[PDB]
């Protein structure tokens, strides 16, 4: 019933002569939830021809695996994990544009919510692949993940959601629950070691991850992204290693289920 | 595999499966959880609700039993966090 995976940690890659960012997509819209599709489009047409465009970085994963704030994953299988994405697609790119979009709002209406939704689906009904029912699904997720969490559908009747990922229930759960207990039960379930520690902040760990490794690589990587319930393994120390890696080098794909 | 599924990098059927099983053994967690969390919102409204005069060793009594599944089912919460510790090749 949980054998899907989910695309996270979404952002946007430029690389001016060795010198790199990953960057959240911007926000779309106004105070009270209008999508600017317009802008949107723009903005992914205008990423699409630009050179210094590398892609969407962003990561794979199991719903038993993302514990909000840490990850039960090893390095290794992570690194797996992460591809750079640069689909020979205007409609995909959008679509991973959104994910970055929903990832990094910083408190969203549900009116936004159903906008996004519905965007994507009328995305995702231009273009029948693997990626699309990729990207669709989980941004859907995302989405989900997000309203169940913050009470934004409440409203009684059912809207076209679904559960999110699960482990954000048991977040959510366990804070309800006396002090006392809270506690070990956070210790326990949702504190899983195996990614290694925390930085206190991102952007001076990459400042200082790009004073050791500057001699013999002009290359430098600096990340931007808005704070948020679903950006929290930004702050992951091993994360962090991982994603400058894949920015900097590797490969990219057009496809990423092809 | 035996099956192809639309799998993207990372994906193997080893973790997809492990997956599962964990997926399970949390889903018996989250259960537990929001059971404990009814409960210790009933003490809560006991606890609260004050008046209590010679009827007192019946109120007593049954947050005496709330409290008491309570503690059954936060022990049966760590019995199983142990075992899943018991799985994994570090612990």
């Amino acid at each position: 019933v949980s054998l899907r995976v989910t695309p996270r940690l979404v952002l946007e890659v430029n690389r001016h002569n060795a010198i790199c960012v990953a960057t959240n997509v911007p926000e779309f819209y106004n105070a009270r939830g209008d999508l600017n599709i317009r802008d949107l489009r723009a903005h992914v047409k205008a990423r699409m021809i630009s050179s210094q465009f590398c892609g969407y970085v962003l990561v794979s994963l199991l719903d038993s695996e993302d514990q909000v704030d840490h990850l039960n994953i090893f390095p290794h299988v992570f690194s797996e994990r992460m591809i750079l994405y640069k689909p020979n697609n205007v409609n995909l790119m959008e679509m991973c544009a959104l994910l970055s979009m929903i990832e990094n709002a910083k408190s969203p209406s549900i009116g936004l919510c159903r906008e996004v939704l519905g965007r994507l689906t009328l995305l995702h009904s231009k273009c029948n692949n693997l990626d699309s029912l990729f990207l669709y699904n989980g941004a859907r997720t995302l989405l989900s993940t997000l309203v169940k969490y913050h009470d934004l559908e409440e409203a009684a009747t059912p809207g076209p959601w679904n559960e999110g990922l699960s482990l954000f229930k048991l977040h959510k759960e366990l804070k309800r629950a006396p002090s006392e207990a809270r506690d070990l039960m956070q210790s326990l379930f949702l504190t899983s070691g195996k990614m290694g520690c925390l930085a206190r902040s991102p952007k001076d760990y990459c400042a200082d991850l790009n004073k050791e490794e500057d001699a013999n690589s002009g290359f430098t990587f600096n990340l931007f992204y808005q704070d948020s319930l679903l950006t929290k393994h930004f702050q992951c120390q091993t994360v962090l290693q991982t994603l400058r890696r894949k920015c900097l080098g590797s490969d990219t794909v057009s496809k990423i289920i092809p | 595999a035996e099956i192809d599924l639309g799998l993207p990098p990372g994906v193997q059927v080893g973790d997809l499966l492990r997956n599962e099983q964990t997926m399970g053994s949390l889903r018996q967690v989250y259960l537990l959880a929001v059971q404990a969390n009814s409960i210790t919102d009933h003490l809560k409204r006991f606890d609260a609700v004050r008046v209590p005069e010679s009827c007192r060793g019946v109120v007593e009594a049954q947050v005496a039993k709330l409290e008491a599944v309570r503690s059954v089912i936060w022990n049966t919460m760590i019995s199983l966090a142990v075992s899943g510790i018991e799985m994994d090749e570090n612990g």
